[PDB]
């Protein structure tokens, strides 16, 4: 279990 | 480009935890159009296990990846080849990985093998490095799937993983299609590791 936040350039 | 920052916790023998801070970025290889996704999360559950028949150093992986918050190539089970070349404090080693990838349920089954003998670092510390284009996106979010929209040309994954009070991995990865099998070719350089710290001392409990 892990959650991951993906950003944007 | 897109960015993700996360911290993996690794359980240690002495009950304590070893923290692994992740800086991750992804860049499309192809010179073509891609999707610029809003902030969204990837919720990952992931289990490791052993083939009892395998005598080589290995790691069996089952993983379910799902999003919360140029794609047709994934409508079914895609094969996967994974190849890692690393050296950690001069330790040269390679990991080879085979398996299938079903994006329709965000499930990965891969078995990894240490090609060069004994793996010089614990397998958990190489999990987040050893194909997020298989993560299942819901339909109201099907437009925020950078990974799929960079295919089959692929993307470049670059990540530095620093283990607190210890060294750091710096990996480069090319994730692309290669004749209708998905490939992840990765280099990994670890530096400044305590030659008998948690990682090179093999002090991590084996699960994750």
């Amino acid at each position: 279990h892990q959650k991951l936040v993906f950003f944007a350039e | 480009r897109i960015f993700a920052i996360f911290t993996v916790r690794h359980n240690v023998e002495d009950g304590s935890v070893q923290l692994a801070d992740h800086y991750q970025q992804n860049t499309p290889i192809g010179d073509g159009p891609v999707l610029l996704p809003d902030n969204h999360v990837l919720e990952t559950q992931t289990v490791l296990s052993k083939d009892p028949n395998e005598k080589r150093d290995h790691m069996v992986l089952l993983e379910f990846v799902t999003a919360a918050g140029g794609e047709e190539l994934f409508t079914g089970v895609v094969p996967i080849l994974v190849e890692l070349d690393g050296d950690v404090n001069g330790h040269k080693f390679s990991v080879r990985g085979e398996g299938e990838g079903d994006a329709t349920i965000g499930k990965l089954t891969l078995k990894f093998i240490c090609t060069t003998g004994k793996l010089p670092v614990p397998w958990p510390t190489l999990v987040t490095t050893l194909v997020q284009c298989f993560s299942r996106y819901p339909d109201h979010m099907k437009r925020h799937d950078f990974f799929k929209s960079t295919m089959p040309e692929g993307y470049v994954q670059e990540r530095t993983i620093s283990f607190r009070d210890d060294g750091k991995y710096k990996t480069r990865a090319v994730v692309k299609f290669e004749g209708d099998t998905l490939v992840n070719r990765v280099e990994l350089k670890g530096t400044d590791f305590k030659e008998d710290g948690n990682i090179l001392g093999h002090k991590l409990e084996y699960n994750f």
